[PDB]
């Protein structure tokens, strides 16, 4: 259904609102382990799903 | 071995307290009188007191009334013969009522 | 020769392919008849309704 | 099969009473092995009854 | 014997079910023989009577 | 009365090879879904990975 790459979300640091994106595989896959479409989510490198 | 009033097709047995035994293995039953409508063995031991065919009682009287004791028994004590108990209430029931 | 049980093996694979709610009820239903038909007796007095 | 249905009617009326004696007469067999004193008497009933 | 057939079916029903198992035999009996009276006498006077 | 007519429902070993019938079956189902789905502890990297 959805092919998006990014996902939106805010926090709340030092009485401010920032926001930040969340890395997605974008339609490969299923991870049921924690059932998201996650990018080689084992590893700490640049672009993964965390 | 305990003394028999009967012998034959139709047994009666008389018992009294005590580990009665023959060829084989032993058990103890209580005092009383036994019948059987089959020449097999009785005893008034419990287990004895609940195979068909077999009848058991303290007394000559008592045996007689214990007699009816499966008729006010709930249904689903008998498998076979609830048919022929079923008979013998229904037509009493018909009768008495229906003309008296 | 005889492949009964393998027959009803594929048919088993077959039917665990196409998931659905239901199968779980079809599968408890199949449990209690094996569990039923391995003890009975033990359990069962009176209650001609059980 | 018309011919037969039309003659069957005049013998319906002993067919359709021999069934519950047929019955019973099966039910007293079945009960023979364990009352060993009930052809007697079924017998003695039996012929009063006829 | 005060109600309609279509609420008498289900009332007898419910008493089958619910008082069988803690009533003596022969009031089963009884009740079983008052309800099938009306249809024995019109079974024996259709297939038996004469 | 209930609880002794439950109680006393079975003898202790049908009750326990029931219990074992069960416990087996259960087990089987977890191992089943160990073998498909990946453990929690990926760290230890088990077999599946």
């Amino acid at each position: 259904r959805n092919r998006a790459t990014r996902v939106e979300c805010t926090t709340i640091v030092n009485g401010v609102r920032r926001s930040f994106y969340v890395y997605a595989n974008g339609g490969k896959g299923f991870c049921k382990l924690h059932n998201w479409n996650c990018v080689n989510c084992d590893t700490f490198c640049a672009g993964s799903t965390f | 071995f305990p003394n028999t009033y009967l012998e034959g097709s139709v047994r009666v047995v008389t018992t009294f307290d005590s580990e009665y035994c023959r060829h084989g293995t032993c058990e103890r039953s209580e005092a009383g009188v036994c019948v059987s409508t089959s020449g097999r063995w009785v005893l008034n031991n419990d287990y004895y007191r609940s195979l068909p065919g077999v009848f058991c009682g303290v007394d000559a009287v008592n045996l007689l009334t214990n007699m009816f004791t499966p008729l006010i028994q709930p249904i689903g004590a008998l498998d076979i013969s609830a048919s022929i108990v079923a008979g013998g209430i229904v037509a009493i029931v018909v009768t008495c009522l229906a003309y008296y | 020769w005889d492949l009964t049980a393998f027959g009803l093996v594929a048919e088993w694979f077959l039917a665990y392919i196409l998931f659905t709610r239901f199968f779980y009820v079809l599968g408890l239903a199949a449990i209690m008849q094996l569990f039923f038909s391995y003890f009975a007796v033990h359990f069962i007095s009176n209650s001609w309704l059980m | 099969f018309m011919r037969f249905r039309r003659a069957f009617g005049e013998y319906s009326h002993v067919v359709a009473f021999n069934t519950l004696l047929f019955l019973m007469s099966f039910t007293v067999l079945c009960l023979t092995p364990v009352y060993s004193f009930l052809p007697g008497v079924y017998s003695v009933i039996y012929l009063y009854l006829t | 014997f005060y109600l309609t057939n279509d609420v008498s079916f289900l009332a007898h029903i419910q008493w089958m079910v619910m008082f069988t198992p803690l009533v003596p035999f022969w009031i089963t009996i009884a009740y079983i023989i008052c309800i099938s009276t009306k249809h024995f006498y019109w079974f024996f006077s259709n297939y038996l009577k004469r | 009365w209930l609880i002794i007519n439950l109680v006393q429902m079975a003898p202790i070993s049908a009750m326990v090879r029931m219990y074992i019938f069960f416990a087996s079956f259960y087990y089987v189902w977890k191992s089943y879904v160990h073998v498909v789905d990946g453990c929690n502890s990926s760290t230890c990297m088990m077999c599946y990975k």
